[PDB]
């Protein structure tokens, strides 16, 4: 059993992880005490589940996690919460004053301040497992922590654990929901320093949630608790594979393996159905749900697969489903659908089920379900969403406009372009991978 | 987290008095310090404005500065008046003349440092200092000139805090002195070097608000500064309750000053009618009738806007409205800001009303109020009129130039960004 | 009201729809690049589709579909019919595209001129002329001819696809006779021969009707192209909407069997029909998603 | 339509269904960039406090 430790940053990072952890604790049984009557080994064993819960003496089940930000709103209420016995008071970690959205604030100003902080308490953690795969870090591409603390972290992580997988789940920028105007900047920025340090890293859209959030769930003005409440279970699917027993993506490096050919093109795009709002309902069945992974009105970032090319795509289901339905739902598929893969990888798909169905926070918006699925595919139509970023920050940067924010704060007018150049090689690589 | 708020002068003074009876009231806290709303809302960031007493009474982290005492004594006697820490007003006994060098250079001089004494007595009691607040005129001698000396100074000891001001432009239709354009003037010039954002509160905009709008025949300081106070507390509500956006000062700067000098903002109020929708809020907000600078807005373009809804209301009826408005009026929002107008909501809305509005615009608009000043100083420059005040001050006609090319320059920096395409 | 932009000064056809949406006084002309527009008038190539559905609030609408160049590029098209099983290797409707043909060819007298273009009886005489990408098609060699002049032509027609995939067939088409108005502009007509009157001449010579010998056969095979290509493009449920003109190309041989030669992405019009073409753009391709405020369809819906 | 490498657990099971055949900076360096930036700051800095001093 080889421990995953989780890495909480900025209020995105923090409030997801803290919607992700109440899941996890609700699909294993853990109270918010920290009890876990159907655990049998008291302070100790090496289950599944013990790669994201170490144990003490007296039975609490722990989180492996740290919570880190820059001010102390969102964290002081994990530590008031629901699940405040859950964490030690060492995990959580806070700041005074924030980044303001300025991703050089949050790198070089304030990370400096408190980054041997966070990987002296990292380091407690890791000291305290038997065997490390890596990191999952949350964080958002928008925030000025976010952004620029966590690319900052994400290279020192490099330095002290060099052999280690680290994985990301990240916020990228919506209008809709966003609360400041240079978030295309801090997205580059912090897309530029962590790539080198990233081994696979999911993208949510803030729009693509929000979306499904008012046209599934009838949800007119959709909160973070709503977008949350769904992300985590997008996040729960692909990292049950880490706490249950199973036999694909069973660690860290399996993740690159089967979903990263190429280092640099590490953005696998998620798909998740079925989404049923709660206040209503017909059961969709595998063939159903297996073909609505390919509708992108249900993808976690909005771009058209049908115009790109595939390097790899598993399946991820819960509940109800076997191995002879799914075949059957793909064979169909195949045929109506327009699936091209890259001519120098298998035309294929790795599935994974998992008997127990999707698990809902009690009142919550979604309704239970008897089977979903999450498909994880590596497909170069995702470059949509670097295109449409890439040119956000150029309609910006062609003024300068805020940038004297950023040299204000120490970095470099330099740093920009340096960024965006990456960024426009970032697009030429999927351009080739991709393209005719 | 803390804010330090400072008034300085009769107009700063009159203004800062209405804004705490204001908030102090939306918070809860009766003239006496002590809490007796029925919500927690107004006190869970209650801190950003006020120190926490024992017996659970709440003293503003204000401080009141005047070169004379008359306003002070009028504030200590108003309704909430007893509210004020009395070690917190600070005032001397000549004036200033409605004299920008007096303020600055003579007579507010000598009573500066006993500011910086209380200012700082205060930020060290500040868990964290965010910044500071100053309300004042800019047409007078103690706001306008002892305020931005002030400014200076705070900022030399404080030189990574955000300095806000709201600022009371002079105008002719409503005027104390022909000094005015001369105070104004060289207060911008201070202004535009100094503070991160400013509220400009144009007594043209109030007046033809009272006027022509609200049909006062007879608009008198008491009328002007209910606007103010109204669109002060709508301001900084986003501050003072819980929410996303632009909730400290610096987040507020960040997201709506584009170039360091451009941080002139042109607010607005709405409901605002004569003797209710959500599009009605809406429309009113963004029409140039409700400016509270005397600028139109269709004759230059929007770089960034921050827009507060106030009261139970439908956030998906918000949304659409600005989204209209935005979509409908597209060409009077710069094109390489992308998505430049951010909208907050608060359930809380101010007293006597279900639902408001606050506009905060930066728009290159805003020119055409220096514009003015600009011209209305050159008249009387040209011919050196009035000087003496302030060549008797010690003064050289030198910083009159500078102050006056420095307020031009800063004019041909909105033009340039209004003639400027993606 | 509504907003558009214009990135395409050189489209004849949407310059004229952009003249009457402006004059309906319901909708205002944004600049190139502002991107609050609910219609974009696309530029010919490298439309960023990437950026399309994505502004809040807004409902986005395009006059191009995304993919649509695998029927509108010669050598796309060819490699579309011969691998798509409902179009299938062998199809009767288009010529033999791309050896062993040209053997089998000129084994027997029967044959043997090809055509290319990105005409000969001898192979190596253009496919020397090439290298000096292209497709070669049999020329079909059997033309039909019009009387007087003994003179071979092609037909357009013009195709509507909206928002829905439903497929508008434009009722008037034409003859570009002698092929193209360009190469031969350097008989009461004008070079451009219109139904009314090449039904007449059917009537007249042959003892049939447009409907019947070859307007079925067009219908037929618009449909067939479009259907194909359709879950590949098609905007159903997308985050923006596409609609799209096509021009496709005929040519009928002397036993009355239509021949597809191409599919234009980008068509001009008759100048007599853009009044009424682009009128009905606005009507079924526009209106129907940005209707207005407060017939006799000049569109055959095929199905 | 090959499937191969099935597993099964208690919990559910995998396998693979294939369609068609396949046709860094040292801690030294952060930390000069980060004092490196901090000087930036720090000058910055400087020449305000020097103007506000003049
Ligand atoms: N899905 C989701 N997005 C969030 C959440 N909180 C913030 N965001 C998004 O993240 C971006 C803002 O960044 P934050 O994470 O709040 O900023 P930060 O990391 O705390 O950095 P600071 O600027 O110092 O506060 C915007 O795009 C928000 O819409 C959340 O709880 N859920
Ligand atoms: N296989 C073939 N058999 C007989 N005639 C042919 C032919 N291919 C092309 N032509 C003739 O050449 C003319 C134009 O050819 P083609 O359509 O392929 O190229 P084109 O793309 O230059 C102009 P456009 O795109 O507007 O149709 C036609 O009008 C037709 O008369
Ligand atoms: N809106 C408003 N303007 C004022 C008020 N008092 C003075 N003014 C304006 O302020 C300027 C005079 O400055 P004042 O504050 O009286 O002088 P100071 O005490 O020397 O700072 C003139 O432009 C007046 O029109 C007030 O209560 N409200
Ligand atoms: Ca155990
Ligand atoms: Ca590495
Ligand atoms: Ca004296
Ligand atoms: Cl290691
Ligand atoms: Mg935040
Ligand atoms: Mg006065
Ligand atoms: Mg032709
Ligand atoms: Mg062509």
């Amino acid at each position: 059993m080889r421990e995953c430790i989780s890495i909480h940053v900025g209020q995105a990072g923090v409030q997801i992880g803290n919607a992700c952890w109440e899941l996890y604790c609700l699909e294993h049984g853990i109270q918010p005490d920290g009890q876990m009557p159907s655990d049998k080994t008291i302070g100790g064993g090496d289950d599944s589940f013990n790669t994201f819960f170490s144990e003490t003496g007296a039975g609490k089940h722990v989180p492996r996690a740290v919570f880190v930000d820059l001010e102390p709103t969102v964290i002081d209420e994990v530590r008031t919460g629901t699940y405040r016995q859950l964490f030690h008071p060492e995990q959580l970690i806070t700041g005074k004053e924030d980044a303001a959205n300025n991703y050089a604030r949050g790198h070089y100003t304030i990370g400096k301040e408190i980054i041997d902080l966070v990987l002296d308490r990292i380091r407690k953690l890791a000291d305290q497992c038997t065997g490390l795969q890596g990191f999952l870090v949350f964080h958002s591409f928008g925030g000025g922590t976010g952004s620029g603390f966590t690319s900052l972290l994400m290279e020192r992580l490099s330095v002290d654990y060099g052999k280690k997988s680290k994985l990301e789940f990240s916020i990228y920028p919506a209008p809709q929901v966003s609360t400041a105007v240079v978030e295309p900047y801090n997205s580059i920025l912090t897309t530029h320093t962590t790539l080198e340090h990233s081994d696979c890293a999911f993208m949510v859209d803030n729009e693509a949630i929000y979306d499904i959030c008012r046209r599934n769930l009838d949800i007119e003005r959709p909160t973070y608790t709503n977008l949350n409440r769904l992300i985590s279970q997008i996040v729960s699917s692909i990292t049950a594979s880490l706490r249950f027993d199973g036999a694909l993506n069973v660690d860290l490096t399996e993740f690159q393996t089967n979903l990263v050919p190429y280092p640099r093109i590490h953005f696998p795009l998620a798909t998740y159905a079925p989404v049923i709002s709660a206040e209503k309902h017909e059961q969709l069945s595998v063939a159903e749900i297996t073909n609505a992974c390919f509708e992108p009105a249900n993808q976690m970032v909005k771009c058209d697969p049908r115009h790109g090319k595939y390097m790899a795509c598993c399946l991820l289901y819960r509940g109800d489903v076997v191995p002879k339905d799914v075949n059957a739902a793909i064979a169909t598929i195949k045929t109506k659908r327009s699936i091209q893969f890259v001519d120098w990888c298998p035309t294929g798909f790795k599935v994974g089920i998992n008997y127990q169905p999707p698990t809902v926070v009690p009142g919550g918006d979604l309704a239970k379900v008897q089977r979903a699925v999450c498909m994880l595919s590596n497909t170069t139509a995702i470059a949509e969403a670097w295109a449409r970023l890439d040119h956000k920050f150029d309609l910006m940067y062609a003024k300068r406009a805020f940038v004297h924010w950023y040299v204000g704060e120490g970095m470099e007018e330099g740093e920009f372009s340096e960024a965006r150049e990456d960024m426009a090689a970032l697009e030429k690589d999927y351009e080739e991978v991709g393209v005719d | 987290r803390e804010i330090v708020h400072i008034q300085a002068g009769q107009c700063g003074n009159q203004i800062g008095a209405k804004f705490w009876e204001v908030i102090s009231d939306e918070h809860g806290i009766d003239p006496t310090g002590s809490y007796h709303g029925d919500s927690d809302l107004q006190l869970e960031r209650i801190n950003v404005y006020y120190n926490e007493a024992t017996g659970n009474k709440y003293v503003p982290r204000a401080i009141l500065v005047d070169l004379e005492p008359g306003t002070m004594d009028s504030v200590r006697s108003g309704p909430f008046g007893q509210i004020f820490r009395p070690d917190n007003f600070v005032f001397g006994q000549s004036g200033a003349g409605n004299n920008w060098a007096k303020g600055h250079y003579t007579e507010g001089a000598e009573l500066v440092d006993s500011v910086l004494d209380v200012v700082r007595k205060e930020s060290e009691s500040c868990d964290c200092l965010q910044g500071f607040q100053l309300t004042h005129s800019l047409g007078g001698g103690t706001g306008s000139g002892m305020g931005t000396l002030l400014i200076s100074k705070i900022r030399e000891e404080y030189p990574d805090r955000i300095m806000n001001t709201f600022s009371v432009m002079p105008s002719p239709k409503v005027s104390d002195t022909v000094v005015e354009p001369y105070n104004a003037t060289l207060s911008v010039h201070q202004l535009v070097e100094n503070t991160d954002e400013t509220y400009c509160i144009d007594n043209e905009a109030l007046y033809d608000i009272c006027f022509r709008t609200l049909k006062l025949t007879t608009p008198t300081y008491g009328d002007l500064n209910h606007l103010v106070s109204a669109t002060m507390s709508g301001v900084t509500t986003c501050l003072r309750f819980p929410g996303q956006l632009n909730a400290d000062l610096r987040k507020l700067a960040v997201n709506m000053v584009p170039f360091p000098r451009l941080h002139f903002f042109m607010p607005g109020f709405a409901p605002l009618t004569s003797r209710l929708t959500v599009p009605e809020l809406t429309q009113q907000m963004f029409d140039s009738k409700n400016m509270m600078a005397a600028c139109d807005p269709r004759h230059g373009r929007y770089l960034t806007v921050a827009a507060i809804f106030r009261g139970r209301m439908s956030m998906k009826e918000v949304d659409e409205q600005m989204l209209n408005v935005q979509n409908k009026n597209s060409s009077y929002f710069v094109e390489w800001i992308p998505n430049n107008v951010k909208t907050a909501v608060c359930d809380i809305p101010p007293r006597g009303l279900k639902m408001s509005a606050t506009f905060i615009g930066n728009s290159t608009a805003i020119q055409e109020l220096f514009k003015r000043i600009s011209e209305q100083f050159t008249a009387m420059f040209r011919r050196k009129a009035f000087l003496h005040w302030y060549t008797g001050e010690g003064m050289d006609e030198m910083e009159f130039t500078e102050a006056e090319s420095n307020m031009n320059d800063l004019v041909s920096e909105y033009q340039q960004y209004q003639d400027a395409t993606a | 009201m509504y907003t558009f932009v214009v990135r395409d000064e050189n489209s004849s056809v949407y310059a004229e729809v952009s003249r009457l949406l402006l004059a309906t006084g319901q909708w205002k002309r944004l600049r190139k690049d502002n991107p609050r527009f609910n219609l974009m008038l696309g530029e010919r190539n490298r439309l960023p589709f990437g950026r399309l559905g994505h502004e809040p609030g807004l409902v986005q609408l395009v006059n191009y579909y995304r993919g649509a160049d695998k029927l509108c590029r010669k050598a796309s098209l060819v490699k579309l019919i011969k691998t798509s099983p409902e179009l299938s290797e062998s199809c009767t409707w288009f010529p033999e595209s791309y050896l062993a043909a040209y053997n089998r060819r000129r084994e027997g007298r029967e044959g043997n001129v090809w055509i290319a273009k990105s005409i000969s009886s001898e192979a190596s005489e253009l496919l020397d002329f090439i290298d000096e990408v292209h497709v070669i098609q049999k020329y079909l060699e059997k033309p039909l001819l019009l009387e007087p002049g003994h003179r071979k032509f092609d037909i357009r027609s013009w195709v509507l696809v909206d928002h829905l995939y439903n497929i508008y067939l434009y009722r008037e088409g034409v003859l570009r006779t002698s092929t193209n108005h360009c190469i031969q502009k350097e008989y009461e007509e004008g070079n451009e021969m219109f139904f009314e009157e090449f039904n007449q001449y059917l009537m007249d010579a042959l003892n049939t009707t447009l409907e019947n010998s070859i307007l079925l056969q067009i219908k037929h095979i618009i449909r067939s192209c479009l259907m194909c290509i359709e879950p590949a493009i098609s905007t159903k449920h997308l985050h923006y909407q596409s609609f799209q003109l096509f021009g496709f190309d005929f040519m009928v041989d002397e036993e009355l069997k239509v021949w597809l030669i191409e599919v234009n992405g980008a068509p001009a019009c008759a100048q007599k029909l853009y009044a009424e073409l682009c009128q009905g753009i606005v009507d079924v391709a526009i209106s129907s998603v940005f209707p207005l405020a407060d017939p006799t369809s000049i569109f055959i819906k095929l199905h | 339509m090959e499937v191969i490498e099935l597993n099964k657990c208690t919990s559910g099971q995998s396998f693979e269904v294939i369609l068609k055949p396949p046709s860094d900076p040292s801690l030294e360096e952060i930390q000069k960039k980060l004092e490196a930036a901090e000087e930036r700051r720090k000058y910055q800095e400087a020449e305000l406090l020097k103007h506000l001093a003049e």
